[PDB]
């Protein structure tokens, strides 16, 4: 994964990261933002504003989960395949959730990083998240070989 | 088509940028040759190397453009239509690289502007840089 | 946006797809579906065994679909919209998944048109098919 | 990720397969149907419109040289991070060629394949091929993440 000074960059700043809040907006960002992904989402609710899905409780709860899945990567980096064995095959092999979403949720928790907390998220910090979501990208893939 | 309501959002998120347009192109563009290796061998006769010269000069010739598309939605096909043929037959980028810029650029916003970085913005941005990132790969086909 | 030799190359070629496009579609979606295993819940209707009438009557009206679109090359915008619409805002079709329709397509006039598949035909439908895709997206709302 | 009945199949094809001039049309073809790629091959001569790339040598060579390197990992199908260590090497830090490209030539390898051998290579067939040009190309990219 991560020379083991990088690790403690990626590490000491989930410190600071309060998972909870990401974790709702992430999915809704998302949500609203690739309208698509709503279809897997469809037995949360209404979903068809903005604020529907901002709003919406389920969408909430299921992204608290979520970062949780992350909060959770994040204490195993050096085997994120096997952390994330489970989750790989709930998605893969009965949600049946192309991939390459798994890299778009990716990115929008970068954005929602950002936004939380400003010019202190600097590139190389973000150079880092961005592996870690591509690594994260890569153990919820596998079993689609 | 980009609705009327994010052509909207963008003129005021993007109203925010300001005069501010071509720090965040350098930015986005550093933020992107880190997290995105690859991307620099697009550049080579650059020096990368943090806050140089020749970035903040793309930075800002970059944003520039984007601001002057930000100016006529209804007809990105032909403002830019110039700077499609030079990144695909000049240049030949690989389209994978418009979205790292759009990602890019997406964070680069929220970073500096959290407040008006609302859902129905993020959305907004995107709409229009996925818009802004297929015109410059018209050429391609 | 795409040439007059491509327009010329997408017709001739889908001319020599002929009254085969309905069984070719056909062809299309199984090799789809078996390949990419996760182009089937887009169907959960379907029976997905050979021959289906399900499927045949399907690849169909893709391949009437499709030849109303060889038809109207000047302007694919226009007459698919009606057909972009249902398969974005109804179907919701992460768009990942036209990439694999268009390689199954030709994958499928591949065998059934060797001595008709010279690269400037496999460089004129694949594009073809592109904004066959590229519209089918247009309405990312 | 291939059954017993899988990694035969594709090899009493593969038997068949005339590995030399499938590279070469497959090459001009990467190169024909998707400009962006001849950044990488500049210094290989006229590729200016398909006959030239069509006809040109070092296409043509380096076709089938990729095919072999293919085509011997056809034989392999276990270890590919393996067989491919230092192809993805050079192909990532190297060349650095994006990860995309590989499923590009991948599929259009498939293509090729399907040209060569019509009505013979079935919807079975092919969706074992699907995971060979899938599988050689997390290989390929292996030496980036
Ligand atoms: C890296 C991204 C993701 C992570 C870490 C992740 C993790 C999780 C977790 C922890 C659960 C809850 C476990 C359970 O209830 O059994 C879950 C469930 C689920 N995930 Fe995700 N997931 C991710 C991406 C996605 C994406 C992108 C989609 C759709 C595009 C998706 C669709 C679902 C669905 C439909 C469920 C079950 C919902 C329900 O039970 O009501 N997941 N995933
Ligand atoms: C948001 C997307 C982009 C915008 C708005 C944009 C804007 C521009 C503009 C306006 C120019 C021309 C300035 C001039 O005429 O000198 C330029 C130059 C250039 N662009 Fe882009 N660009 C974008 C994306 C990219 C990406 C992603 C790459 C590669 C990763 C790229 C590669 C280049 C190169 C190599 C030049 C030549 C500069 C030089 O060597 O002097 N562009 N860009
Ligand atoms: C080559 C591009 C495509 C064309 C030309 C096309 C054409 C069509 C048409 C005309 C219909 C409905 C009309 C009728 O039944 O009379 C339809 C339905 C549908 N298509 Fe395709 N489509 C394309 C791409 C895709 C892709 C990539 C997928 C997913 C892998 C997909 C999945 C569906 C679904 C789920 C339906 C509705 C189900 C139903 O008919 O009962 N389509 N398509
Ligand atoms: C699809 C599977 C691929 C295989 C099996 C493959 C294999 C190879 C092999 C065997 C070599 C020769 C090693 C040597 O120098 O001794 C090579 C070099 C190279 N590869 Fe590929 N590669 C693949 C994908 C790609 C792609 C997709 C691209 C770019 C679009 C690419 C670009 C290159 C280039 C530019 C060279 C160096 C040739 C020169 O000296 O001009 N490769 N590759």
């Amino acid at each position: 994964m991560l020379t083991a000074e990088e690790k403690a960059a990626v590490t000491g700043f989930w410190g600071k990261v309060k998972v909870d809040e990401v974790g709702a907006e992430a999915l809704g960002r998302l949500l609203v933002v690739y309208p698509w992904t709503q279809r897997f989402f469809e037995h949360f609710g209404d979903l068809s504003s903005a604020d529907a899905v901002m709003n919406n409780a389920k969408v909430k709860a299921h992204g608290k989960k979520v970062l949780d899945s992350f909060s959770n990567g994040m204490k195993h980096l050096d085997d994120l395949k096997g952390t994330f064995a489970q989750l790989s095959e709930l998605h893969c092999d009965k949600l049946h959730v192309d991939p390459e979403n798994f890299k778009l949720l990716g990115n929008v928790l970068v954005v929602v990083l950002a936004r939380h907390h400003g010019s202190e998220f600097t590139p190389l910090l973000q150079a880092e998240f961005q592996k870690v979501v591509a690594g994260v990208a890569n153990a919820l893939a596998h079993r689609y070989h | 088509v980009l609705s009327a309501a994010d052509k909207s959002n963008v003129k005021a998120a993007w109203g925010k940028v300001g005069g501010n347009a071509g720090a965040y192109g350098a930015e986005a563009l550093e933020r992107m040759f880190l997290s995105f290796p690859t991307t620099k061998t697009y550049f080579p006769h650059f020096d990368l190397s943090h806050g140089s010269a020749q970035v903040k000069g793309h930075g800002e010739k970059v944003a520039a453009a984007l601001t002057k598309a930000v100016g006529h939605l209804d007809d990105l096909p032909g403002t830019l239509s110039d700077l499609s043929d030079l990144h695909a037959h000049k240049l030949r980028v690989d389209p994978v690289n418009f979205k790292l810029l759009s990602h890019s650029l997406l964070v680069t916003l929220a970073c500096h502007l959290p407040n008006d970085f609302t859902p129905a913005v993020h959305a907004s941005l995107d709409k229009f840089l996925a818009n802004v990132s297929t015109v410059l790969t018209s050429k391609y086909r």
